[PDB]
DNA sequence: CGTACTTAGGTTAGGCTAACCTAAGTCAC
DNA sequence: GTGACTTAGGTTAGCCTAACCTAAGTACG
């Protein structure tokens, strides 16, 4: 309840957040999981969630080691503490 | 129920479906004999290996010359058994098919020949179905004028004479008791009420009362229209 | 030769042997039904498991209450079929038994009742063998 | 029982007897059943059972229409009423 | 891809969708497990027959008391397996879930209790997902 | 009891029978996996169709190169699982085989390679059985004798070296063997017996027990 | 105009019991 | 020796459920 989904944080105008949960849905894509680890979108790490406008729009995130583009269904399946 | 002889009952089910003008799919055999799709395929495969039938392009089952011959000899035994049970033994009309469906698997040609003499060379079963293979044992009437109760009803209905009740309908003894009560039996006139579209319960009025026939049942009753 | 029903043919074979006054051993069934000794031991064990017969100390097979009742209904059907085949259908005297041996496994008690009335209350088969279990049939809806 | 088996009647010294029962064991041989009918070893008919000495010896019988040789196991499976 | 256990993968898929806040429709299972709509409808009806789930008016799938208990035990095995594969065995971060997705179907509650001790009472998977049903395990003979 | 993977368990049962010096008949697969003769022939036929085995002249089952390779990979997964369960996880000795009999069907080669490093290149299972196919992943035992043959040859003192997969299937027996001290690395005294199909008495460090012929046949020792 | 679901016919793997077989091995007399 | 059973390893027919498929519907928004 205190946790929020990356897609909702982006639509709300973005912000800095602590990565808490990566849902089983995301884990089923190894190539994506490697990318998430590389840029530093992993549990315990802080990310910047870029503000987005609309629906079915890719969510831009900045990790400690770089940035990546999450699809709506992926960003929905990542939970953070703002 | 126990088929007594699986192979002979598969052959006769294919023959029944042809007589009813139904495309003999393995799904039809599964429904009627109450067996899984896999069981039917496996059993059909054994009969194909034996050379009694083949699977066609649209996957409908076709009898070979040996398979058709065997299917005819079973249907002959069945309908001679039905004649014996009704005419001589005097078993109740609704119970005769179920008895005959077991007897057809144990009757010798020797007994068939004796029954033809005893019963006076019968040409139809007690349900009006022609008896085949009498030539193989040791003037057939043109039946092209006969129409199915469902097609008659879809064409505006009207009065017709009951001529044939298919093996399919005979399997349900409660329905046969109902048909007999209202007088929807071979040699009786019925009034078929008209219906709009397929897959609709068809109303029929007999001499003693009225009843409703399901599409598959109405399809399996052949009549001659006024 | 297809038995049609293995259980019913084992029960009637043990019944036949008792009528002949022969000791009903597994070896007698093996001879008469033309099956291996191992097949007979195996089938007899199934029928013992299903409560149809027991094996005595001297090894002779004994029909249970349930086994004897089933054996009697098969033999009743057999001998009523023989009467029908000779008296009504007119099948040759020497061919009748082989026919009746198949028919006995498919005849309902409903047909049996109709045959009792048709044949004028028969007490014996055409070969003089008494018809057992006639009182078990009843008259149904009559 | 008042009925007796043909094999036992033969060993006892033979005699005239009324045929009563032909066991299911005999009926399984159609060729034998034809011969039994031909000579007149059938239920309700009288036969003469010839006296025999020993075991496993074929039993000679005389029917109304002639005579036949019954094997011991066949003769055992035919029951008669001795006159 | 081989599910190893069809029932357990249907239960966990419904469980995953609830955790993601997605409506668990048959169509979601069809997409995620890459099976036809007819297969899903059929398997769901079989699981409804066996009392593992029910279908609501809005047609979303609901786990029964028995369904949820089984789903929780599969998910517990899954997330304890992931912790073992990362912290102890040292399998690569991105390859762990696919391994754990097979292991979850063969792990006993006996092994689970030993993994709790070995891993020092873990509360989350390596991906931060809470481990459910830890109180259900107990300590056995310990 | 659920095999998880029928094919892999048929392959591994044939491999077990070879290790035990038993002629791999379909009757052996039937009694061990508790399935009908028809089921075994029907399943063996599917595996012959797939080209994993063949039926020989005396009707004994032979593994093809692909079948042996697959059978080895399963047995390797099984025994690395047993090592992990004993050495690292700490599952009770008598419960390890049953767990490993399921794990062997889901373990990737990737995990096997990681387990080899973690466990320090183990060469035997916790029950003394050699781990095969380690070369494919990336000692002379001809002096070993079977407890039954030793007993039929006058018995004597011997070192327990191997307990076959067959013996591991019975957890109660394995608990008994552990109590009396009939375990790999322990000395036992085998009492002499005449003929075959006779129970074999053995005296361990902590007590004694009787082994059935098929059990004693599946326990390999080195005599004094 | 898709999205979600049902309907119709079918295949495959993996099981089962009943009812037979051949071929040695054993047992009571 | 003989007849009467037991054992050991098979085969075949005739069933089953679970878990998938393609294809062509209907239902609803
Ligand atoms: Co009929
Ligand atoms: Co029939
Ligand atoms: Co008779
Ligand atoms: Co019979
Ligand atoms: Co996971
Ligand atoms: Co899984
Ligand atoms: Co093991
Ligand atoms: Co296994």
């Amino acid at each position: 309840t205190d946790l929020r989904r990356v897609d909702e944080v982006a639509r709300s105008g973005g912000g800095r957040a602590l990565v808490c949960r990566i849902a089983e849905h995301v884990q089923l894509d190894p190539d994506l999981m490697s990318e998430l680890k590389k840029v530093g979108v992993v549990p315990g790490n802080e990310i910047d969630i870029v503000a987005v406008a609309g629906v079915n729009k890719p969510i831009q995130v900045q990790g400690s080691e770089g940035g990546t583009q999450l699809q709506p269904g992926i960003a929905h399946a990542v939970m953070v503490r703002v | 129920n126990d088929l007594i002889d699986t192979t002979e009952m598969y052959l006769r089910t294919i023959y029944d479906l042809e007589e009813e003008g139904v495309v003999p799919l393995r799904a039809r055999i599964a429904e009627r004999l109450e067996q899984s799709g896999g069981t039917v395929s496996q059993t059909v495969a054994r009969m194909e290996r034996d050379g009694l039938l083949t699977v066609a392009e649209d996957r409908h089952l076709e009898l070979t010359k040996a398979g058709r011959a065997r299917a005819i000899s079973v249907m002959r035994k069945h309908r001679l058994a039905e004649r014996l049970l009704v005419d001589v033994i005097g078993l109740e009309w609704e119970q005769v098919h179920l008895e005959a469906c077991r007897w057809e698997h144990v009757m010798s040609e020797a007994v068939e020949r004796k029954l033809v003499k005893l019963l006076g060379n019968p040409t139809t079963s007690p349900y009006g179905n022609p008896i085949p293979g009498l030539d193989e044992l040791g003037v057939e009437p043109v039946d092209t004028d006969l129409r199915r109760v469902d097609e008659v009803a879809r064409s505006g209905g009207g009065r017709a004479l009951v001529c044939r009740i298919a093996e399919h309908v005979q399997l349900d003894p409660d329905l046969m008791s109902e048909l007999k009560k209202v007088g929807v039996v071979p040699g009786n006139e019925i009034d078929i009420v008209a219906v709009a579209g397929v897959n609709k319960p068809i109303q029929v009025q007999g001499s003693e009362g009225g009843t409703q026939l399901q599409p598959g049942i109405a399809h399996a009753v052949m009549v001659r229209v006024k | 030769n297809d038995l049609i029903d293995t259980t019913e043919m084992y029960l009637r074979t043990i019944y036949d042997l008792e009528e002949e006054g022969v000791v009903p051993l597994r070896a007698r069934i093996a001879e008469r039904l033309e099956q291996s000794g191992g097949t007979v031991s195996q089938t007899v064990a199934r029928m013992e498991r299903d409560g149809l017969l027991t094996v005595a100390e001297d090894r002779h097979l004994e029909l249970t209450k349930a086994g004897r009742a089933r054996a009697i209904s098969v033999m009743r059907k057999h001998r009523l079929a023989e009467r029908l085949l000779v008296d009504v259908i007119g099948l040759e005297w020497e061919q009748v038994h082989l026919e009746a041996c198949r028919w006995e496994h498919v005849m309902s008690e409903a047909v049996e009742r109709k045959l009792v009335k048709l044949l004028g209350n028969p007490t014996t088969s055409p070969y003089g063998n008494p018809i057992p279990g006639l009182d078990e049939l009843g008259v149904g809806d009559s």
